[PDB]
Formats: structure tokens, C-alpha cells, sequence
């Protein structure tokens, strides 16, 4: 018997990334609840602010039962629901790679264009023709969004969602 | 197993070899054979003039003896007196059994983890020597310890 | 962590003995085998003098012994 | 919070109780000396009954109805065989078991943290502290009302108010088959239980000088 | 009976590139079961910053069963989803090949262009003209994923999903 | 019976290439089944990253019954699905045929071009009107991917899938 | 992790194996002295049966319930035929393989883990050493049981408390058709199997000097 959405603990052991869902555990260290294991998936948000796992598939010694109590998880210390990790990932790559292009077309161009007014038209060539595919292929690969990984290493608190026996 | 005794407590032969080559050398008589021991100590640093006194010095001797038995298990114990012939038989009988009452007790006041303490004085009727020119300087007149280690 | 430290040094242990034996004839003080004579008092663990710690365990953080006595300082309180 | 104040009253319950487990075994010798249940067991290895007895008693039934008694006697506990006498260690030795789990993920952050946790740590060792006195008066108080019984009905059957156990016992040969033998059948039943007489002719009674 | 989600070793012996799936076993070597033997196959994700298998048809020995627990693996003394091996097996030359088209392209054309401002213009020819179909080349070829490959001598832990009996 | 996927040797004596379909016949030389033969097919994949084998038809000599047992193969002492092969047979052949063209083209055209500012009038002549044709054809014959074959005296291995009786 | 305990277990186990069967190889005549037993063997090769023995035997059912005889004698196992006398081997050998499976995956290559797969060798030869050293104690005292059986059986029939084997012969002249022939059929069949009397008028005891 468990209240309608009171507080647990636990501990996750393996550390995941955001990329492919599957099958993630954590172990109750305390309340009535001891030497319990909880396997359940995470969900991917649009904005990478923050992170939550899917819990529902526990599994409690003693007697060969599955229960299938369904909650969240928050940030012990933090009282919040995001995810201590790192959120810049792919911003510069995707930014310097968009840059460069251009500017390499740029160059290419503008230096061919003031002739008028041997080696400078070699680099006249290379900016100017290897800038444009690389813009236009940065331009298709930069929609990728930042991901988020958890730790190996970390706790987390548990608000239940429905009741149990 | 990991907090079971490594050893029985208080108890180093180290400090036993020690300890018993120091009585040695001050003279008190260690005896051992099997694992049966055996004490002398002679009647003259212990007791005053043929009285059932002790000393006041003879306590850190005492001390030390029990300090060394404190490291045998051990079941039963017998102390013996044995002193000259002074006046009659009874007389230094008497003494006997009071002195060796009077080191009984001290010890069983003493630590020393026992079962049984036997306690006895018998005069001067065990001479062990043809000498027995002085009185209690004589090497008869002393007592003895006796006791078997167990296991 | 010398057994037979100053002395002959290990010989054997003689397990009818329980003991360890100095290469001078003497008794060691150290042990060998669990089968020898310790001067045991303090004891650990719980339910002692019933029937036990019973095997199963209960949703309620209670423990119980096996000969149906509950021992409220095993069990963790409120 | 509320889990310093838990994981501190397990330690001080827990301290308490090897500190009093070491006392209790500290100072032995004289309490089997005291407690002896061998010079009290009787003929044939029958641990004796258990009696209470009270004195003066009172009850308002309710309005017009009034019962008093001067003295009453009950059996509290049967007599019954016994192969071994009992001791003190299952009356009054503590279950010990140090706790060592870190079940700690609410460290502390700052002073206010530390000192309340620190505070809670206090008053959890208090009320340790109070569950093992608490436990160890328990303990006693039943010990001594076991103790108590016992001597009573000692007491009693010298002064001849109850009935004293009898036990039937038979003896036959040899026994057995050809592949069983036993040499001396001995059974021994106890027929009559002990209990008290409600007779008055049969009472005797005591006065020293 | 096997607890809902728990923790068993195992070995893997066989290598694979994440090219074609195909059968993969592997073998447990302690806890209860000894001797048994699992396959199942992998998937490809979409970006190869993990490698995850998917095991589901185990055999015991002893007794002709043939039980069906799907699990998944996580890396020993990691515990982490990836999958040890290298994932920069071909940026460098697709990259290479548009960069190279692209600069012979501009080499032959700015260099043909500013003749008014003979080897050389054979030079023109050569890069002016090569470049434009290796450039398309390589844009139809250029989208070619970076493939990962599992080592023949890896071992591996398998958290469980479902119970057996 | 046989365990499910549990591993066998044969011996590979015909070879093919990956380039017609054709039944192929390994031989079983060791284990409970002696002397043993099985026709399996092949298949093509996307890349040449692999070759794997198709074996259902499996013939037990001695009596005259045919279970369809079907496995696939695994390089021996080798632990993966790499076959023994060359890879890069037609990628140079197409590149320098279409080389040829574009610089055939180029050739013609742009010394034609710089004729303002008769053996250089028929150099002229042939590259930029045999280029063009070179290079559709080259366009047209890109594509054909490189083979691989595998070899007629090399071993294997034989998991299989499902059990028999 | 507890790889390295089995290992060690299984290491322990057959080291140990090979030095007690080396110490049973090298202690072979005097062994044989102790546990003869064509000695014992009866005079129609017959084993003698196995015989127990209890003394001064208490049981309790309940309370006012129990049961108490001197002596009892039990029959383990009965006599019968046999073609050789037993020996040592199936009583105190025991097998021997060494264990040649160490798989090369769990191969320490920081120092932790060098520290656990050598702490965890260790004290899995230890607990191998002392799981060989409880099987030998066990078979010991196995072998030493049927011993003391087969002579306490020997002085009980000494004693006059049980009845011998009885043996029946039969002898038939030759026999069979006149493709097969036999000359003389001796026919030994076991009539009477020893056991205990009940009489104990007759039983007749002894003295010593």
C-alpha cells in the first residue's frame, strides 16, 4: 500500500544518453520499499532543458510479483525537473561549418569580382567553389538539436502517480 | 571469521619469553616440562623473620608474577609452603599454611582466571638440601607454585 | 603478527589441537581453525534466544522471531 | 529531516543497547548467583508452577452494587517438565546490531543544514536512549514476576494451601524385536496437576519468634 | 524464475559491422545459468553515437527449451548504452572528393575567365571540366553513413524485461 | 535434436561470385552429423561491407530425408561477417573513363575557345566532339557496383536459427 | 567479481585432493592393518550384519510425557553374501581433475581490480581447502561407523545376544540333458538371518582378571 503520490528514493546505476530509448533501472535505497529495482524508459522533449524518466515497470524482492506503478523522477537537492549534464553540444560545430562555407563563397566571389578594379586566383577559386556545396549541405545538417546523458552515478526521488497493494 | 579472535587476549609470547627470562635472571625458579610449570620464589625476599608477614617492597614482585600468570588458561592452581625446623612441628606447620593463605588470597584478589586454588605449608619436612645451616636464608624454606596449562 | 614471534617460529597447526605449534616445543597463542577455544560473550545480530530471525519478510518494516516473538529493537521505528 | 531523525534514534537505540549488553555481561557471576532456577526446580526435573496473588481488591459493578475482596489467588502459569533450568539471557540480553548503512542522500549544504541536522542527530540518541531504558524495565519487571511466582509457590506448598504434583511412573523388561531392543522401559506421567484446595480444615498456619 | 529487470553477465565472441543484421549470440558464463547461449540481432539508429543489440531468443542446456526473454546490453564496468568502436569511417572522404571537384571546377572556370585580364589553359580544361560530374558524383554519393562494428572479445551485461519460469 | 544456435564447422569446396544467383553445397566434416551436405543461395547487400550466405537445404546421408534447417555463416577464427574478397574492382575504371571524357571536352572546347586571343584545329576537333558522348555513356555505366566472390577452399562456420528432431 | 571465488574454490578443491590422495598413497600397509576385514569375514563369505548401540536414552513427547530406557540396540544393515572382502578405497579415496577452464575475459587490468582477483583467489583456495578437509572427515567417520559395527556385532554374538547365520546346503549329483551337463549342483541357501533374543535367562556374561 502506497499513498496517491507521496515521495521515494533511488539510485540509477546505468548512465544513458537521449539518443535511442530503451530499458533503464534504478535501485529504492530507502523507505518500506528496500533492495526494489524500477526498469522503465525516458521521453524526449523539444527544448533539451531538461529531462524526466518513465518509470513504471517495478519490481520488489521477496515474492515473484509485477507491479506496473508508473511515476517521475526529480532532481534530489534541486527539488526541480531538469538534468545535470551538458546542453551546449552542437551549437558551434553546426555554426562554425555554416560560417565558413560562406564566408569561402564570399571570398571566392568578391575577390574574383575586383579584378578589374596567379596565386589570388587559385584562392579566388577554392573559396568560391567549395564554399557553396559545403553551405548547402551545412544548411541541410544544421537542424540537429542538442542532446542530454545522464550519469552513472546519480540519485533521484520518485513521486508516485496511482496506488498499489 | 573476521571478527573472531585472532588470538586469545592478552597474551604475547614475545612477552612471555621476556618476562620469564627476566624472573630467571632475578633469580625466582621457572621450571617447565610438557606444559606442567612450576615456581620457586625463597621464603627470604618474601616474608620477615620467620613471620607471616609480607613485605611491603614484595608487591611489585608479587605484581609481576601475576601479570605472567594472567596469560595461561588455566583450571587449577597449587601454591605449597616450605620452611625450617624452628621450634616444633606445628609451629612452623602453622606458619606455612598462613603464608601460603595470605599469597592465595592476594592472587585470587589478582585477575588470574582460574577454577581451583589449592593452597598448602608443610614445614621443613621436603629438605631438599644436606645444607641447613642458616635459617630462613636456607634455598629450602620457600614456596612453589604448580599448575598444568590446558589445551 | 609474529604467532611464535622471539621463539622457533611456525611449525604446523594441529587441528585436534586447534593451535599452532612453535618450532621450540611450546603452545602458540594464536589460532587455527574454528574448532578451538575461544572465550566467546558479545554477540551480534538479532531474535537471539528464540527461534531465530524468520526468513520471510513483511511489507510492514517489522521483525518478527521464529518462535513467534517480534523484537521492536531489530525492527526500524516510526 | 525526519530521515536524520530516524537514522539517529537507530544509532542511539543501538548504542544504548551495546552499552548495556557490555555492562550486563561485565558484572555476571553475581546475577546467575542470584537468579538460580536449579535449587528451585522439584523432584522429578518438574519445573514448579507460577502463582499471583492480590490483596484487597475493589469493583463498583455500577450504581447500588459493590464487590470487595480480601485476598485472591490465581494460577498464572501451569507446571510442566524441564530439561535444562533457565537463565537470565532470555529475560533480559538485548538484540545488538550495528547499523552501518549510509542511507544518507540528504547531506547537509549549509550551516543551517548541519546544525539542524545535527539537532535532529541529538534528539534521535535521546530518544534511543529512552526506547532501550524503556525495553531493559520491561525486561526486568518480567524476570522478577517470574522469579516472584516461583517463590510464591514455594512459599505456599510449605505452608500446605495447594495441591502438590504427583507423577505416575511404570517400569517394564526388555522390549523390542528382533532387530530392536530396548533394556528398561521407564514412563513416567504426571497424573495430578498442582492446584490449590478450597478446603479451610486442611490450613496451618506459621508464626516465628 | 527470473526477477523482473535484474543484472546477468555475458560474453560475446562473434564481430559485426552495424552493416546487415544478422543472428548474434552470446554466452553467460556465471550466476545460475551456465552453458546457456542467446541470439537475437541489432538496429541501426539514426545517429551512431551508441550501439545497442537486441536479444531475445535464449536456449538453456540440460533440457530441449527454447525460452524467448528479450534484454538488452549495457557496457561492462561502464554502464553506459554505447558500443566501443570508431564512428569517423568516412566524413574525410566524401569531404575530400566535393572539396577537390569543387575546386577544379573553379580553378578551369575563373582561370579561363580571366585569360583576357597553353599548358595552362590545359589546366583550365582539365579541372574546368572533370570537376562538375565528380562535384554531382559526389553529392549523390555523399550522403553514405558512418558505420560502427562490435570486437569478437568483448563481454557484456544484460538487464532483463521479462520473467521466465 | 539440436540446440537453438548452437555452432557447427563445414567446409566451403565451390565458389561463386556475388554477381548470379546459384544454389551452393557446403560439407558438415566434423561433429554428430558426418559427411553431411546443404544448398543454401546468397544475397546481395546494399554495400560491400559483407557477405553472408543463406543454408536451408541441409541432406543427412544415410537415409533419404531432407529437413530445411536454415543458418548462416561466420568467417572461422575470424568472428565476423567480413568475406575473403577484393572490393575495389570497377571504382578507378568508371572514374577514369568519365575523366577521360570531361578532359576530352574541355580539351576541344576551351582550346577552340582561345583560338582569337590545323593539327591543333583536328586536337580540337577530336576532344570536344568525343568527349560528349564518352561522358553520357560514362554517366550511364557509373553506377555498376563493384563485385565480391568468395573462394572455393575456405572454412566456415554454421550457427543455426531454429531446432530439428 | 565472483569469478575469481570460484576459481580459487575449484583450486583449492583439487590441490587438496591431490595431497590427501598423495597421503593416502604413501600410507598404504598400516591402513590396510587397521580396516582388514577378510578377518572379519565369517566362514561362508558371508559379510556380518551392521549393529548400533545407545545408552542411557531420554525422550520427551510432551509435557507429563516422557520416556527413558538404559540401553537399545538397533540392526543397520543386514548380513548377506559377498564374493570379496570391502577395502579402504570406497571409503576414504576421493577423485581428482584438474580444473582447466579459466576463461580469458575477466582479466585484471587496473590495480583494483588485480587487488580483488587476488584477495578473492585467496580465500577461495581457503574455503576449497576446508570444504575437501570436511568431506574427508565425513567419509572418516562413515568408514570408522561400519567398522565399529561389524565388531560390536562380533562381541555381542560373543555376549549371546543374537543368533548366528544358519546356512543351508544342498547337493545334487549330476544333471541336464545331453547337450549340457553339470556335475555336482551345490546349492547354498541363507535360511535363518542373525537377530536378537528376548530371553534374558540365557544371556550369559564375563569377567575379566
Amino acid at each position: 500500500i502506497i499513498k496517491t503520490g507521496d515521495i521515494m528514493f533511488a539510485v540509477l546505476d546505468t548512465s544513458v544518453n537521449s539518443d535511442e530509448p530503451g530499458p533503464i533501472l534504478a535501485t529504492i535505497v530507502t523507505g518500506k520499499l528496500k533492495g526494489s529495482k524500477l526498469i522503465g524508459s525516458f521521453n524526449l522533449p523539444s527544448n533539451a532543458d531538461k529531462m524526466v524518466i518513465t518509470f513504471n515497470t517495478m519490481s520488489i524482492p521477496g515474492a515473484e510479483k509485477t507491479i506496473s506503478i508508473s511515476a517521475y523522477a526529480i532532481d534530489p537537492n534541486t527539488a526541480r525537473t531538469a538534468l545535470a549534464s551538458r546542453t551546449n553540444h552542437h551549437y558551434l560545430m553546426r555554426y562554425g561549418s555554416l560560417f565558413a562555407s560562406s564566408f569561402l563563397q564570399g571570398f571566392g566571389n568578391a575577390f574574383q569580382s575586383a579584378n578589374t578594379t596567379s596565386t589570388l586566383e587559385n584562392a579566388v577559386i577554392g573559396l568560391a567553389t567549395v564554399g557553396k556545396a559545403w553551405s548547402q549541405q551545412a544548411q541541410q545538417l544544421f537542424n540537429t538539436p542538442t542532446t542530454v546523458e545522464v550519469y552513472s552515478g546519480t540519485g533521484l526521488g520518485i513521486l508516485f502517480t496511482q496506488d498499489v497493494t | 571469521v573476521p571478527k573472531l579472535p585472532c588470538r586469545v587476549d592478552g597474551a604475547c609470547d614475545a612477552t612471555i619469553i621476556k618476562m620469564m627470562t627476566d624472573l630467571n635472571k632475578k633469580g625466582i625458579k621457572v621450571a617447565s616440562v610438557g606444559q606442567n610449570y612450576l615456581i620457586s620464589i625463597p621464603a627470604s625476599a618474601l616474608f620477615a623473620d620467620q613471620s607471616p608477614r609480607l613485605n611491603w617492597a614484595s608487591y611489585s614482585l608479587l605484581n609481576e608474577i601475576a601479570a605472567f600468570l594472567k596469560q595461561f588458561r588455566k583450571i587449577a592452581i597449587t601454591v605449597t609452603s616450605y620452611s625450617s625446623k624452628y621450634v616444633s612441628v606445628k609451629r612452623e606447620r602453622a606458619l606455612t599454611l598462613a603464608r601460603s593463605r595470605v599469597v592465595s588470597e592476594y592472587l585470587w584478589s589478582q585477575g588470574v582466571d582460574s577454577r581451583i586454588i589449592f593452597t598448602q605449608g608443610l614445614g621443613s619436612d621436603k629438605p631438599i638440601t644436606s645444607y641447613t645451616l642458616g635459617g630462613d636464608r636456607s634455598p629450602n624454606a620457600r614456596v612453589e607454585i604448580t599448575f598444568r596449562r590446558a589445551v | 603478527d609474529g604467532c611464535c614471534s622471539k621463539m622457533g617460529g611456525i611449525n604446523y597447526c594441529d587441528s585436534s589441537a586447534g593451535r599452532l605449534v612453535c618450532n621450540n616445543g611450546f603452545y602458540s597463542t594464536c589460532y587455527c581453525t574454528r574448532h578451538a577455544v575461544m572465550d566467546l560473550q558479545f554477540l551480534m545480530g538479532c531474535c537471539l534466544w528464540h527461534g531465530g530471525v524468520y526468513p520471510q519478510l513483511n511489507s510492514s518494516g517489522l521483525v518478527v522471531c521464529n518462535d513467534g516473538y517480534v523484537s521492536e529493537e531489530c525492527s526500524l521505528q516510526k | 529531516k525526519e530521515t536524520a531523525l530516524s537514522v539517529g534514534a537507530q544509532a542511539g537505540l543501538a548504542w544504548r543497547a551495546k552499552i548495556i549488553d557490555e555492562q550486563l555481561n561485565k558484572q555476571a557471576r553475581n546475577l546467575d548467583a542470584i537468579y538460580d532456577f536449579n535449587s528451585l526446580v522439584l523432584e522429578h526435573n518438574i519445573l514448579p508452577p507460577v502463582l499471583l496473588e492480590g490483596r484487597n481488591t475493589l469493583n463498583l459493578a455500577d450504581a447500588q452494587s459493590i464487590r470487595i475482596s480480601d485476598r485472591t489467588y490465581k494460577v498464572a502459569k501451569q507446571a510442566h517438565f524441564i530439561t535444562t533450568p533457565p537463565t537470565w539471557r532470555q529475560y533480559l540480553w538485548m538484540d545488538y546490531v550495528k547499523p552501518e548503512a549510509p542511507n544518507v542522500t540528504l547531506l547537509p549544504k549549509t550551516k543551517a543544514e548541519k546544525e539542524i541536522w545535527c539537532i535532529y542527530t541529538e534528539r534521535g540518541w535521546k530518544n534511543g536512549i529512552d526506547q532501550a531504558n524503556t525495553i531493559l524495565e520491561e525486561n526486568i519487571a518480567r524476570i522478577k514476576e517470574d522469579f516472584g511466582g516461583m517463590i510464591l509457590y514455594r512459599k505456599l506448598l510449605a505452608m500446605n494451601m495447594v495441591s502438590p504434583p504427583y507423577v505416575s511412573h511404570t517400569d517394564l523388561g526388555v522390549t523390542g524385536d528382533g532387530s530392536e531392543i530396548h533394556i528398561d522401559d521407564r514412563v513416567l506421567r504426571i497424573t495430578a496437576l498442582p492446584e490449590l484446595n478450597v478446603n479451610s480444615a486442611e490450613w496451618r498456619a506459621a508464626v516465628a519468634k
